[PDB]
């Protein structure tokens, strides 16, 4: 594990620490949850998605190499990964006990019914929950977790990328750092084909992204529901 | 076309 690689991990950890509040105190600022009137959860969860986008931006800005990229690339990458990083980062609150995201209290505890009350069908939700279960099972070190989130964001593969070779070279430094960290600082059996399983999660996310996009197009089809979102959410997903 | 995303990145 090189010194440049040690440094890269320390940065991502702190970057994550600074963008992910495990007490979820800001949640009081959101429009309230309503669990009774379909789409009752749309205003609370939109606010949460919106907040989460900002925190992913703040995280992304600190990825070593991310600043060297052009503004338009920066745009393209955040736009297309946002929902994925939110799915990934939400794994920290996801609990297998009852297949729910537990953000510190019952008010901020989300389940299938809740995500449903925000206009989403099982075509998304069921594989989203399966995704969370298989990610939780990997039992990642926080270091692998923050590297995965960074690799997801810096993908040369995203449509509309100008400098695909630069994005790739940056992704590579992170891949290598993650490949090397698994070998070093994950003990077996936890480290068995662990990189391959991580990269696979990355493919599941694309699939989840596609589904979210289509269910987003359909939801934001009625201007009545589209007006329940936030400006950042309209700009990023819009 | 994304002024809010830009301001957050700057
Ligand atoms: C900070 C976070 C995460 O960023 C988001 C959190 C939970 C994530 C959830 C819980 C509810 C359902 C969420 C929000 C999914 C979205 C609502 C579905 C797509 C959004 O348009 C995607 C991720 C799912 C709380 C907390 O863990």
């Amino acid at each position: 594990l090189s010194e440049e690689q040690q440094h890269i991990i320390a940065i991502l950890l702190d970057a994550h620490h600074k963008t992910y509040d495990p007490t979820y105190a800001d949640f009081r600022d959101f429009r309230p949850p309503v669990r009774m009137s379909p789409l009752s959860m749309l205003p609370h969860l939109a606010d949460l998605v919106s907040y989460s986008i900002q925190k992913v931006i703040g995280f992304a800005k600190m990825i070593p190499g991310f600043r060297d990229l052009t503004s338009d690339d920066q745009i393209v990458l955040l736009k297309s990964s946002a929902i994925e990083v939110i799915m990934l980062r939400s794994n920290q609150s996801f609990t297998m006990d009852d297949m729910s995201w537990d953000c510190g209290s019952q008010d901020y505890k989300y389940d299938v019914t809740d995500v449903s009350k925000a206009g989403h069908t099982l075509e998304l939700i069921e594989p989203l929950i399966k995704f969370q279960v298989g990610l939780k099972k990997l039992n990642l070190h926080e270091e692998e977790h923050v590297l995965l989130m960074a690799i997801c964001i810096v993908s040369p593969d995203r449509p509309g990328v100008q400098d695909a070779k630069l994005v790739e070279a940056i992704q590579d430094r992170l891949s290598n750092t993650l490949q090397t960290y698994i070998r070093c600082r994950h003990p077996p059996p936890g480290s068995h084909q662990l990189y391959a399983k991580m990269i696979q999660k990355l493919a599941d996310l694309r699939s989840l992204n596609e589904e979210h996009s289509k269910q987003y197009r359909s939801l934001s089809f009625q201007p009545e529901n589209s007006m329940k979102l936030t400006p950042l959410v309209l700009e990023v997903f819009g | 076309n994304h002024p809010m995303l830009m301001n957050l990145l700057k």
